[PDB]
């Protein structure tokens, strides 16, 4: 996977839009995993630590 | 504009694109805070959880 700088044009055309859709899926998956840590957010909340 | 490039193509990269603003922002929310919830957990020693794969 080298540099996309070189075909600017050519790359971004098809990397660009496929590397937001995935980054659409990555970062859907980050929210699950913070999902798991909302549990601990939620003892922090309910209990008032603070 | 492009002959090749419709609206087709660029509605669904538009649309991706908006996906993408969406649910990073949703991240960091979570984050920052989780983030304050790391440094709790690092005193605890629960930093690492278990993570045997």
């Amino acid at each position: 996977g080298p540099l996309g700088s070189r075909r600017f044009v050519v790359d971004d055309r098809r990397e660009l839009q496929y590397r937001v859709e995935v980054q659409n899926r990555v970062y859907k998956k980050e929210i699950q995993a913070l999902d798991a840590e909302i549990r601990k957010l939620e003892r922090l909340l309910e209990s008032g630590l603070t | 504009m492009d002959s090749a490039i419709s609206k087709e193509d660029e509605e669904r990269y538009q649309k991706l694109v908006t996906e993408n603003e969406q649910l990073q922002r949703l991240i960091t929310q979570k984050e920052e805070k989780i983030r304050v919830l790391r440094q709790r957990l690092v005193e605890r020693g629960d930093a690492k959880g278990t993570e045997l794969n």
